C-alpha cells in the first residue's frame, strides 16, 4: 500500500461524510484518483474514473474533489445499498479499503439454539458441543469461532463449536454457553 | 520547400493525439493489402511437409533450418510432381527419420506470396496537407512531448519519413539535436511507451552469411512458387553486430537524462523482455528481403547508480518467412528467399521502453523495451507537425460605414512581408495589411504548384485510378473547392463580393467586447480575436446576412420601382 | 453489454502454479489491456500485471518476477495468467479487469471473480461429516448456518429447520 | 461506378472547376471581379515591349502578343496582385479609418 | 415572417422577391444543420470507405 | 384499379402483430474447409422436431 | 449421402435431412468425412 485510507468511518443516514486517500512524499505525478465502490467479496463497482468525472450508471450523490496531495469522496442522501468497501488508486497503487458503518440499526436478541453431543458422535470417542447463535445484531466455553454472516431477514448468524472428551462430558453434568450481545 | 517562421507564434500541439500518425498507419496497412493482392497466392502449398534436417553437425547445431519434400502440383492438373525446399524452425508446426511438418499458417489463415519484384525498402515519403489547409512545424530543439512550442513555422508538406518498421529500435530515424529526448504521454503511468529520440547516430550491422539459393518451382499456369535451394558454405547464425564503445556511450547519454524525472540518486537498470510475442520480445526488423528477430539481451543488461577490449556486441537473430504484420487476423505473407549473402547497415536514432511499476518506489527503477505497435514508430517522426485549417472570414468593430444608399495610390514596393501566414503573431492592424497573401493560397498550390499545377501530368492518376493515392487526391481536390466557394457563397449573401475589406452598415453591439478600437488594433492578433468572438460569430453571420444586405435590395430596387 | 468471465475456484498445494482465464466479450477485444488484480480478506486491492492483446506485451509487477507469466489468444478472445510457485501468502480472490474508455487508471468492467486457496489438507476430507473441500449441499427430505476453519483445516457446520451431498465422496 | 469511363468523367469535371476557379481566384486578389475587361492603376514598363498601341492593336492576333510577355507574364501577374489591389484596400479602408 | 427555406413558393412574386438570401444560402453547401459538406468533414469516414 | 396487371399496395393504420418461431433448437458446426475459410453447418437438433 | 432426420413418421414428413459428405480440410492431399443437415428444399435427388 504505496497510500493510505481511513479505518473506518460512520455516520447517520443523509448526513454526508467524507473519505481521504493519503500520499506519499515522495509521489510523482499524482494527477488522477478513481474510486470503487466494492461489495464485501464480490466485484468492485467503479463510481468516478476520472477525479471528478462519473460514469452512467453511477448516481449523482457521490462527488470527489482534489486538493493538494488528498483526494476527497463526498457521500449525500446516504442510504444502505451504498454500504460497501470503498478504495482509492493512483495509477497502479491501491489501499486497504475504508470499513463503513450505518448508524444505526434496531439490536435483536440471539435466537441461541444449543444441542447435547449426538449418539453416534459421542460413540466415537470424540465429544462436540454445537451452539448456534442466529437471528442477532449486531454481529459480536464455560460452565471455533465463526464470523456472523447476512440473512434475508436483515439479521446476522453465526456459530460456535467445542472439540471435547466424552469422559470429560459425563464426569460433569451439565454444560452451557454464554453470549452476551452489547 | 517554402517554410514559413512565424514571429509571436505559441501554437501548441499535442503529440498523443496527433491525428497524423493513426492517417498514415491506416495508409501503409491499406498500401501492404495493395502490394500483396495481385501477387500469387500459395493456398496449394498447405500440404504434409516430410522434414529432414538440414546437414549439420550437431555439436550445440540445432539448426531451425529444414528440408522438406512435399507432393506440390504443376502447370497441369492431372499431374503432380515431389518437389524440395527449405524452411526455418519458425515457419513449421508438427502434425502427429522423416516426420510429418505443416506449415504455421495453415490452420489459422490463408498465405499469399509477395511478388519478387517490389522493393520492401522504405523511401522517403511526405505528407501534404490539402488546398486551404496548413500543417505547423515546431522547430524547439527541447521540445517537450505536449506543450507550448515558443518558436512555430508553417509549411505545406513534411520532410519525408522513411517508414521504417521497427520493433525495439527506431531505424534510419531523424536525430535530436543537443541532449536526447524522453517523450512520453504520462511518465508516471507505466501503460504508455517512453519513447527516445538519439543525438549521434549508433550504427549496427546485421548480416544471413547464409549463402542461400532460389529455386523457382512452377506450381501454377502462370504461377511459380519461389522456394530456398541448396544452401552452399557453412551453416552460420544470423548475427548483428554493434560496437560496445558506442552503445555504452549512448546508454550514458539516456540514463542521465532519465534522472531528471526520477531523482538525482536512484538505481536506474536496464533489463530484458519480459514476455510477448517473436515480435514484442525480439528486434524485429526487415534487411535486404527478410525478416530478422534479433534476441537484444546484450544490449539491455547494465545496472546505472549515481555517478563513478573496444570489441562489438553480437546478437543471435532468427529469420521467419511467414509472418502476419501488424497482428492482422486471417492474413499471412511468405517472403521470397534472397539468394547469396546480405549485409544490413543502419543507424540507431531511438528506442522504446517501458516503466517496470510495482509497488516499491525509489528504490530501483527498470527499463524493459519492448514494440507494443507499430504506430509508435510514426509518433518518433510526427511528433513535430498538426494540422489546421485557415479560416480567412475575421470580421472586426470599425468607425467606418457603408456608402450611404442615396449616393452614387501607391503602387508598390510595400515592405517587409512576411510570407503565407506570417501576420499570424502581429497586431490585428499589421495583419490586416497583408491580404491577399492568404487569399491566393486559400485554393490551388500555396507554393511552387503544390497541389492543382501537379495533377496536371497525364497517366500519373489515370494508370492508378482508384488505387492508393488516387482518392486521397480527388477528397483533396474536391475539399478545397468546397471550402473555397463557402467564403464566396458567404460573401455572396453579405455583400463585399469583389472586396478583401468591405464595410456594410451593420452596428457593432457593445455587449460583445467592451475595449475599445484601440487596444484590439493596437496589440492583438487575429486568433486572438477570434477566440472572444467565437460565442458570438454566428450570430453575427446571420444579421449580416439578411439584415445587411438583403433588406438593401429590397429596398435598393423597390427605390427604382415603378 | 461488456463483461469479463473468470475460471472457476481451483484449490492447490504449494509449487501448483495455477492459470486463470479472462473471457472478454462485447467489445474490438485487441484495443484494451487486461489487468490481473487479487484481493485478500483482510487487505486492499493489489495489481499484479496488465498484459495487451496486439503482440502480447505485458509488465509484471516487481515481486511477481519470476513467479507470474500472462499471455493471450485473439481467437478465443481471452487472456491468461501463469503463476508459478504459489506460496501460502497468497492465497485470495483474483479479479481480472479493463481499463475505462476514458484511458485513464480506472476500470469500468470486471470479473466475478475465482477462488484460489493454497493449503496442505486431505481431498477426501443434522450434524455433519468432515466433508473437505468447503462446499456442501444441504436439503430436508430431498437454516443454514456457515462453517468453521479448525487448525487441521476441515470444514465443520450445521443444519436446522439431511443427508448432505459431498463432492469428494461423490454420493 | 468506377468502371472506365466513369472515373474519367470525375477527373474531367474537376480539373474543369479547378481551373475556372483559378482565374477567378486569380481575379479576386487583381480586383476586376465581374469585369470581363478592368483597368486598374499599374504602369507598363516599356522593357517588356517596344511597340506602340497601335501596332500592337492594328494588326496582331492575341496568340503573338502571348508569346513576346510569356517572359514578364509571371512578373505582371504578381506587382498587379497585391501592389494593385491590396495597396488599395489597405489605403481605400484608411481613408475611412477613424 | 420568414417562411424559411423555398418557404415563398406560393406567396406572390412580389412577396417572394423579398426574400432571396434564403435560397441563396442554401444553394451550395449544407441546407440545414451541417446536412452534407460540413458532415463529410469527420475523418476515415470515406477514407476506410 | 381497372387494370389487373399493376399490383394494388395497402397501407394499413392498425398494425397487426405476428409471431413467428423456429421451434427447433439447432446447433452450429463449423468445420474447416479451407486454410482461413470455414464453413457452417447444422448439428444435432436437441429436443422435438 | 443422407438419411431422414430421427423423427417418428405419423404424417412426419420431415423437410430436414442429414447428410455425410467427402469434404475437404486444411491441407491439399488430407480429405475428412463430415455430416451435416439440409431441409428439404436445399437438395435434390441424383439418379
Ligand atoms: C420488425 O421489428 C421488430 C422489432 O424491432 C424486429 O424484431 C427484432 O428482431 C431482431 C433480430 O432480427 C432482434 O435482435 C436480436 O435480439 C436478441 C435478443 O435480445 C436480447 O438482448 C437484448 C439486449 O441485451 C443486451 O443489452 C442489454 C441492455 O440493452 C443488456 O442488459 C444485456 O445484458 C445485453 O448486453 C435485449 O434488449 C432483449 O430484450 C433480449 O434480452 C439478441 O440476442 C440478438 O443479438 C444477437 O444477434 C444479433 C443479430 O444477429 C447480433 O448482431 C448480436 O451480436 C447477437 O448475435 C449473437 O450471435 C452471433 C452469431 O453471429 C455472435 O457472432 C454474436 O457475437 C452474438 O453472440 C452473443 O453472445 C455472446 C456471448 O456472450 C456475446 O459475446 C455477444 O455479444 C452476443 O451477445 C439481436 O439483438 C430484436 O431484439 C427484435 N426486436 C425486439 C424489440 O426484441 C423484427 O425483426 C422486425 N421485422 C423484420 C422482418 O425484421
Ligand atoms: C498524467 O495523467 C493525468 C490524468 O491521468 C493528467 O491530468 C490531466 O491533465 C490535464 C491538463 O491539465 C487536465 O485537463 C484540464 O482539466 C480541467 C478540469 O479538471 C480540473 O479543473 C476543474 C476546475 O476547472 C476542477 O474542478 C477539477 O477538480 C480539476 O482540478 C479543465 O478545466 C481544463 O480545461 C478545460 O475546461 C476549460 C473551460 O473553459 C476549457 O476552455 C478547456 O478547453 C478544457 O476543456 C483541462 O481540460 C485533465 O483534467 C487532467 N486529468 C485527466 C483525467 O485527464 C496529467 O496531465 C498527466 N501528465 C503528467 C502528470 O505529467
Ligand atoms: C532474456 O530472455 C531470455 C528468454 O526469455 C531469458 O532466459 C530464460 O532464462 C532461463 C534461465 O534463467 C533459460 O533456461 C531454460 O530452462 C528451461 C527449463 O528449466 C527451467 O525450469 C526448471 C524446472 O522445470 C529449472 O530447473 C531451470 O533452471 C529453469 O528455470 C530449459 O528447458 C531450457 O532448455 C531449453 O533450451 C534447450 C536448447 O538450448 C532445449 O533443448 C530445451 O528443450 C529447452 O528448450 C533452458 O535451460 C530459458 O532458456 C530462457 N528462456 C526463457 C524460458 O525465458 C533471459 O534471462 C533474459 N535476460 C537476459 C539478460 O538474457
Ligand atoms: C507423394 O505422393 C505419393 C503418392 O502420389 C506418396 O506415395 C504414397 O505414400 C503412401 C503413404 O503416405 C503409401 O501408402 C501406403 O499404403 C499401404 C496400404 O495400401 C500401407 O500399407 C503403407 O504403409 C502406406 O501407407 C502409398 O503406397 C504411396 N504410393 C502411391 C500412392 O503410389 C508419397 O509418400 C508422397 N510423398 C510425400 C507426401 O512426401
Ligand atoms: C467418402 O470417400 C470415400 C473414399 O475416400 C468413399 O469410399 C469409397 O466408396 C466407393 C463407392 O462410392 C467404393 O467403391 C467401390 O468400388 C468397388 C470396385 O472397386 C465396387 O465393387 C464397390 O461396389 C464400390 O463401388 C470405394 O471402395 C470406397 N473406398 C475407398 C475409395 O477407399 C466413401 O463412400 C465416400 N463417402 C460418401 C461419398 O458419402
Ligand atoms: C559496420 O561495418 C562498417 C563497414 O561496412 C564499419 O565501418 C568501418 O569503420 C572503420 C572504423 O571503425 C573504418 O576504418 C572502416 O573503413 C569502415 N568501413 C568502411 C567500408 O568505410 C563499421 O565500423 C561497422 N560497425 C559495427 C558496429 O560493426
Ligand atoms: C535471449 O538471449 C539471451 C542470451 O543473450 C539468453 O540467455 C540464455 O538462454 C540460454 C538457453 O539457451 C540459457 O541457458 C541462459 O541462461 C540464458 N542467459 C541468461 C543470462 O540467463 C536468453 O535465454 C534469450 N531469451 C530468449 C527468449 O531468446
Ligand atoms: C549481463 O552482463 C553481465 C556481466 O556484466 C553478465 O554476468 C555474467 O554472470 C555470470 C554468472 O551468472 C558470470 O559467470 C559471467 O562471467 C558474467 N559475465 C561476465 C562478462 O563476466 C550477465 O549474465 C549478462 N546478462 C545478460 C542477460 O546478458
Ligand atoms: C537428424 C536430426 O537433425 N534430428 C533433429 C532432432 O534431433 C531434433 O529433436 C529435431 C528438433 O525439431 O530436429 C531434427
Ligand atoms: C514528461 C514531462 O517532462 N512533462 C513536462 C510537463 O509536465 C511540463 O509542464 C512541461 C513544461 O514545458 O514540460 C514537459
Ligand atoms: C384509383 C383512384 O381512386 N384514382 C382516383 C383518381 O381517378 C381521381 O382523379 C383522384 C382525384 O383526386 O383520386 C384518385
Ligand atoms: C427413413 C426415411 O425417412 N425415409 C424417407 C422416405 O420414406 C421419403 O420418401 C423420403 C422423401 O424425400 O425421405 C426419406
Ligand atoms: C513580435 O515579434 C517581433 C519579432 O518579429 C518582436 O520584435 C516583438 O517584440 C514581438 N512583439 C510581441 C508583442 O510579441
Ligand atoms: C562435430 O561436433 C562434435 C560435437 O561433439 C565435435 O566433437 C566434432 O569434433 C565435430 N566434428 C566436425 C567434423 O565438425
Ligand atoms: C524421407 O527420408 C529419406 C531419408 O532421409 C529421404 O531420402 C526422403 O527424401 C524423405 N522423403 C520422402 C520419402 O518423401
Ligand atoms: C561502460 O559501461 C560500464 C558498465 O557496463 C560503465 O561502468 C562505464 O562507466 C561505461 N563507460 C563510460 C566511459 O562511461
Ligand atoms: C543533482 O542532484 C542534486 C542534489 O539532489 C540537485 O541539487 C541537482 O539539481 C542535480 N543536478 C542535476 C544535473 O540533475
Ligand atoms: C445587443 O444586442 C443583443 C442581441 O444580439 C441585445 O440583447 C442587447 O440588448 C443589445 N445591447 C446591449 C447593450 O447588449
Ligand atoms: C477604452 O480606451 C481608452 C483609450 O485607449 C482606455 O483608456 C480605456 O481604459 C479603455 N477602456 C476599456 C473598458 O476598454
Ligand atoms: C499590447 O501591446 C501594447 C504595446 O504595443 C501594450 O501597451 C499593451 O499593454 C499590450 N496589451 C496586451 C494585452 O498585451
Ligand atoms: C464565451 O461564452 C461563454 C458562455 O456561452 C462564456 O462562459 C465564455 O467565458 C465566453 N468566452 C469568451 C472568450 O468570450
Ligand atoms: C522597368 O521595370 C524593371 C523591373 O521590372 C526595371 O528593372 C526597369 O529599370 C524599369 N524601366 C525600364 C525602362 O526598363
Ligand atoms: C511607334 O509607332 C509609330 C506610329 O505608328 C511608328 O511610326 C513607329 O515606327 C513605332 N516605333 C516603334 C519602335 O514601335
Ligand atoms: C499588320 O497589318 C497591317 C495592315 O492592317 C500592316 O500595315 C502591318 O505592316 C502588319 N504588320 C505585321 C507584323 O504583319
Ligand atoms: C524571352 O526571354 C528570353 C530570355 O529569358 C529571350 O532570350 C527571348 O528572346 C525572349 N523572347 C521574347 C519573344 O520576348
Ligand atoms: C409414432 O407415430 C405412429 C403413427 O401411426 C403412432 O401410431 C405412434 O403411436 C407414434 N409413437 C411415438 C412413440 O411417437
Amino acid at each position: 500500500s504505496a497510500l493510505t485510507q481511513p479505518a473506518s468511518v460512520s455516520g447517520s443516514p443523509g448526513q454526508s461524510i467524507t473519505i481521504s486517500c493519503t500520499a506519499s512524499s515522495d509521489f510523482r505525478g499524482f494527477s488522477s484518483v478513481s474510486w470503487y465502490q466494492q461489495v464485501p467479496g464480490r466485484a468492485p463497482k467503479l463510481l468516478i474514473f476520472s477525479v471528478n468525472r462519473r460514469p452512467s450508471g453511477i448516481s449523482h450523490r457521490f462527488s470527489g474533489s482534489k486538493s493538494g496531495n488528498t483526494a476527497s469522496l463526498t457521500i449525500s442522501g446516504l442510504q444502505i445499498e451504498d454500504e460497501a468497501d470503498y478504495h482509492c488508486n493512483a495509477y497502479e497503487f491501491f489501499g486497504g479499503g475504508t470499513k463503513v458503518f450505518v448508524l444505526g440499526q434496531p439490536k435483536a436478541a440471539p435466537s441461541v439454539t444449543l444441542f447435547p453431543p449426538s449418539s453416534e458422535e459421542l460413540q466415537a470417542n470424540k465429544a462436540t458441543l454445537v451452539c448456534l447463535i442466529s437471528d442477532f445484531y449486531p454481529g459480536a466455553w464455560k460452565a471455533e469461532t465463526t464470523t456472523p454472516s447476512k440473512q434475508s431477514n436483515n439479521k446476522y448468524a453465526a456459530s460456535s463449536y467445542l472439540s471435547l472428551t466424552p469422559e470429560q462430558w459425563k464426569s460433569h453434568k451439565s454444560y452451557s454457553c454464554q453470549v452476551t450481545h452489547e | 520547400p517554402q517554410e514559413i517562421h512565424l514571429e509571436n507564434v505559441t501554437e501548441e500541439f499535442n503529440m498523443w493525439k496527433n491525428n497524423m500518425v493513426e492517417q498514415m498507419h491506416t495508409d501503409i496497412i491499406s498500401l501492404w493489402d495493395q502490394s500483396l493482392k495481385p501477387c500469387v497466392k500459395l493456398t496449394p502449398l498447405c500440404v504434409t511437409l516430410q522434414c529432414t534436417n538440414v546437414t549439420n553437425n550437431i555439436t550445440d547445431m540445432r539448426g531451425e533450418l529444414k528440408n522438406c519434400s512435399f507432393n506440390m502440383t504443376t502447370e497441369l492438373r492431372d499431374k503432380k510432381q515431389k518437389v524440395y525446399s527449405l524452411f526455418y524452425r519458425l515457419d513449421v508446426v508438427q502434425i502427429n527419420s522423416n516426420k510429418e511438418y505443416r506449415l504455421i499458417n495453415c490452420n489459422t489463415s490463408a498465405i499469399t506470396q509477395a511478388c519478387p519484384k517490389v522493393s520492401f525498402e522504405p523511401i522517403p515519403i511526405h505528407y501534404c496537407a490539402p488546398a486551404g489547409f496548413a500543417i505547423l512545424k515546431c522547430k524547439d530543439k527541447k521540445f517537450n512531448g505536449t506543450g507550448p512550442c515558443p518558436s512555430v513555422s508553417t509549411v505545406q508538406c513534411t520532410h519525408g519519413i522513411k517508414p521504417v518498421v521497427s520493433t525495439q529500435l527506431l531505424l534510419n530515424g531523424s536525430l535530436a539535436e543537443e541532449e536526447v529526448m524522453i517523450r512520453s504521454e504520462n511518465i508516471t503511468n507505466n501503460a504508455k511507451n517512453i519513447l527516445v529520440q538519439f543525438n549521434t547516430p549508433v550504427q549496427i550491422n546485421c548480416t544471413r552469411p547464409n549463402n542461400n539459393t532460389r529455386k523457382s518451382i512452377r506450381i501454377g499456369p502462370g504461377q511459380a512458387f519461389y522456394a530456398t535451394g541448396d544452401i552452399i558454405g557453412d551453416i552460420r547464425q544470423a548475427h548483428c553486430n554493434v560496437s560496445k564503445a558506442t552503445w555504452n556511450e549512448t546508454l550514458g547519454k539516456v540514463v542521465k537524462q532519465l534522472r531528471k524525472h526520477f531523482g538525482n540518486n536512484t538505481i536506474i537498470r536496464f533489463a530484458n523482455s519480459s514476455g510477448g510475442d517473436l515480435e514484442v520480445t525480439t528486434h524485429s526488423f526487415n534487411c535486404g528481403g527478410e525478416f530478422f528477430y534479433c534476441n537484444t539481451s546484450g544490449l539491455f543488461n547494465s545496472t546505472w547508480i549515481s555517478n563513478t577490449s573496444n570489441d562489438s556486441i553480437t546478437l543471435p537473430c532468427r529469420i521467419k518467412q511467414i509472418i502476419n504484420m501488424w497482428q492482422r487476423i486471417g492474413q499471412a505473407m511468405y517472403a521470397p528467399p534472397i539468394q547469396g549473402v546480405i549485409r544490413c547497415v543502419s543507424n540507431i536514432t531511438g528506442l522504446i521502453l517501458t516503466r517496470d511499476g510495482g509497488s516499491t518506489n525509489s528504490t530501483t527503477e527498470t527499463f524493459r523495451p519492448g514494440g507494443g505497435d507499430m504506430r509508435d514508430n510514426w509518433r518518433s517522426e510526427l511528433y513535430k507537425y498538426k494540422v489546421v485549417k485557415i479560416e480567412p472570414l475575421g470580421v472586426a468593430p470599425t468607425r467606418a460605414k457603408r456608402r450611404v444608399v442615396g449616393g452614387g495610390s501607391a503602387v508598390g514596393i510595400g515592405a517587409v512581408f512576411l510570407g503565407f501566414l506570417g501576420a499570424a503573431g502581429s497586431t490585428m492592424g499589421a495583419a490586416s495589411m497583408t491580404l491577399t497573401v492568404q487569399a491566393r493560397n486559400l485554393l490551388s498550390g500555396i507554393v511552387q504548384q503544390q497541389s492543382n499545377l501537379l495533377r496536371a501530368p497525364e497517366a500519373q492518376q489515370h494508370l492508378l485510378k482508384l488505387t492508393v493515392w488516387g482518392i486521397k487526391q480527388l477528397q483533396a481536390r474536391v475539399l478545397a473547392v468546397e471550402r473555397y466557394l463557402r467564403d464566396q457563397q458567404l460573401l455572396g449573401i453579405w455583400g463585399c463580393s469583389g472586396k478583401l475589406i468591405c464595410t456594410t452598415n451593420v452596428p457593432w453591439n457593445s455587449s460583445w467586447s467592451n475595449r475599445n478600437l484601440s487596444e484590439i488594433w493596437d496589440n492583438m492578433t487575429w486568433l486572438q480575436w477570434d477566440k472572444e468572438i467565437s460565442n458570438y460569430t454566428q450570430i453575427i453571420y446571420g444579421l449580416l446576412e439578411e439584415s445587411q444586405n438583403q433588406q438593401e435590395k429590397n429596398e435598393q430596387d423597390l427605390l427604382a420601382l415603378d | 453489454e461488456v463483461r469479463l468471465v473468470q475460471s472457476g475456484a481451483e484449490v492447490k498445494k504449494p509449487g501448483a502454479s495455477v492459470r486463470v482465464s479472462c473471457a472478454a466479450s462485447g467489445y474490438t477485444f485487441t484495443d484494451f489491456d487486461i489487468h490481473w488484480l487479487r484481493q485478500a480478506p483482510g487487505r486492499g486491492l493489489e495489481w499484479m500485471g496488465w498484459v495487451r492483446p496486439l503482440g502480447g506485451g505485458v509488465s509484471y509487477a516487481r515481486q511477481f518476477q519470476g513467479r507470474v507469466t500472462m499471455t493471450r489468444d485473439f481467437y478465443i478472445d481471452t487472456a491468461f495468467m501463469d503463476f508459478r510457485n504459489l506460496k501460502m501468502d497468497d492465497t485470495a480472490l483474483y479479479f481480472c479487469a479493463r481499463m475505462g474508455a476514458a484511458r485513464e487508471w480506472d476500470f469500468q468492467y470486471w470479473g466475478q471473480g475465482t477462488r484460489v486457496l493454497v493449503s496442505s489438507a486431505s481431498t477426501k476430507g443434522c450434524l455433519v461429516k468432515d466433508y473437505f473441500p468447503e462446499p456442501v449441499t444441504v436439503s430436508w427430505n430431498s437454516h443454514t448456518f456457515p462453517a468453521v476453519l479448525q487448525s487441521s483445516g476441515l470444514y465443520s457446520l450445521s443444519s436446522v429447520v439431511c443427508n448432505v451431498n459431498h463432492k469428494p465422496s461423490n454420493t
